[PDB]
């Protein structure tokens, strides 16, 4: 019933994807063995349980992290499709070589674990825009499962790097090509970025050496409160559609910010009120949220909040209508009412209340334009070129493709400018 | 003779309604033990698949 199918490459997509099935797990409450202590799960022998998920990637060292973290011997063995060269950072190992050669089987794969369904809500996918694995194998993915079940819809929260932090020197390259065909075929593009998170466990949690455990764990929980409304009893339900048509105007303008409310210290925690003026407070900000885009420099075309617990729906009505009316100019006028809210009945595992904020702005364009900027200085002197085309990929396509690019920040402006 | 046929038909509807609580009293029983039948068989469906798995 409303079942949901889970891909994830890429060495960040199986990361996050680990952490976030031990929170999923850690909810439901399943302990590593796969018992109690649709949606997600399924049934097995002896009331055990198998996370529906499919992981891939091109080299098997992943594998190791997949059997050494928590919840480890949940997952199907069958479900490890693994290579043995690796992609090694670069997209056309993974998209037209050899990615070209393991998709199938990830195909099919796919085909014997979506026919176990009944009614298949969406997809959803975690993967990276550098990572040869990640970006090759998922964008090839993406392609031909839309190619397959156009009635159904993806939901990928692929991670963006965003230069304020430095990882390779081939992103903007891998970044870029996957952004070609991101905005084809896919409906909701929930990006996140490191920089955002570095800020948020320094200047919001106080943490000494933010690392990547807490950073997936604070990702992973953002992603469970996005759908968790469906997952249980609620006043004013969603799906995986309700946000897709709430949250896309255009079938291009999809690109979605995350946020997760509420966050806090130990002694933070002691000190203050979880109320939805406090919530409301702690996220319409710039940084309570997963992009390293001042929000406050553009606009909003519309954003959903999913409230989690239980409240008075008065009382959060009136906080969103308040907040919106306030906020006039930093929401986009043309439209009325951009904002929604829906509230569920059960609260996560630690608290009592919980927000998730997603947005689909005008303001993260300006995101692709920084990248864009990077591409430029590595395309002028066609720089770094000679590990592309030496692996079948027609160099031309690189061109168009950056054009593409430009149409899709091109609209997002033109609807800044836009007014009745 | 009007009293007496008047209670007559009065002691014949008493009896329609006792048989029909009588066939409710079934039913009740009925779907019960059908809710046992589906649980004792769902833990020999159980029973069945450990048996047949660790079969080594
Ligand atoms: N939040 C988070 N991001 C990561 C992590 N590991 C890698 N990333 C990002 O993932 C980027 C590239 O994707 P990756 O899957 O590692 O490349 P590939 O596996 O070799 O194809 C890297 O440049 C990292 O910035 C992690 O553990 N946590």
């Amino acid at each position: 019933m409303r079942e949901i199918v889970h891909i994830q490459g890429g060495q960040c997509g199986n990361q996050i994807g680990a952490k976030f099935w031990e929170v999923i797990s850690d909810e439901h409450g399943i302990d590593p063995t796969g018992t109690y202590h649709n949606v997600y799960y399924n049934e097995a022998t002896g009331g055990r349980y198998v996370p529906r998920a499919i992981l891939m990637d091109l080299e098997p060292g992943t594998m190791d992290s997949v059997r050494a973290g928590p919840f480890g011997q949940l997952f199907r063995p069958d479900n490890f499709v693994f290579g043995q060269t690796g992609a090694g950072n670069n997209w056309a190992k993974g998209h037209y070589t050899e990615g070209a050669e393991l998709i199938d089987s990830v195909l099919d794969v796919v085909r014997k674990e979506a026919e176990g369904c009944d009614c298949l809500q969406g997809f959803q996918i975690t993967h990276s825009l550098g990572g040869g694995t990640g970006s090759g194998m998922g964008t090839l993915l993406i392609s031909k499962v839309r190619e397959e079940y156009p009635d159904r819809i993806m939901e990928t929260f692929s991670v963006v790097p965003s230069p304020k932090v430095s990882d390779t020197v081939v992103e903007p390259y891998n970044a870029t090509l996957s952004v070609h065909q991101l905005v084809e075929n896919a409906d909701e593009c929930m990006v996140i970025d490191n920089e955002a998170l570095y800020d948020i466990c320094f200047r919001t949690l106080k943490l000494t050496t933010p690392t990547y455990g807490d950073l997936n764990h604070l990702v992973s929980a953002a992603m469970s409160g996005v759908t968790c409304c469906l997952r249980f009893p609620g006043q004013l339900n969603s799906d995986l559609r309700k946000l897709a048509v709430n949250l896309i105007p255009f079938p291009r303008l999809h690109f979605f910010m995350i946020g997760f409310a509420p966050l806090t210290s130990r002694g933070s925690q002691q000190y203050r009120a979880l109320t939805v003026p406090e919530l409301t407070q702690q996220m319409f900000d710039a940084k309570n949220m997963m992009c390293a885009a001042d929000p406050r420099h553009g606009r909003y075309l519309t954003a959903s909040a999913l409230f989690r617990g239980r409240m008075s729906t008065k009382e959060v009505d009136e906080q969103m209508l308040n907040v919106q009316n306030k906020n006039s100019s930093y929401f986009v006028e043309w439209i009325p009412n951009n904002i929604k809210s829906s509230i569920c009945d059960i609260p996560p595992k630690g608290l009592k209340m919980a927000v998730t904020f997603v947005g689909n702005s005008t303001a993260i364009q300006e995101m692709f334009k920084r990248v864009a900027e990077q591409f430029t200085a590595m395309f002028r002197r066609k720089a770094f070129l000679h590990w592309y085309t030496g692996e079948g990929m027609d160099e031309m396509e690189f061109t168009e493709a950056e054009s593409n690019m430009n149409d899709l920040v091109s609209e997002y402006q033109q609807y800044q400018d836009a007014t009745a | 003779i009007n009293m007496m046929r008047g209670d007559l038909e009065d002691n014949l509807n008493q009896k329609r309604r006792n048989w029909e609580k009588n066939t409710k009293e079934f039913n009740i029983q009925q779907r019960n033990e059908k809710l046992d039948y589906e649980r004792s068989s769902h833990l020999d469906n159980q029973a069945q698949n450990q048996y047949h798995i660790t079969y080594c």
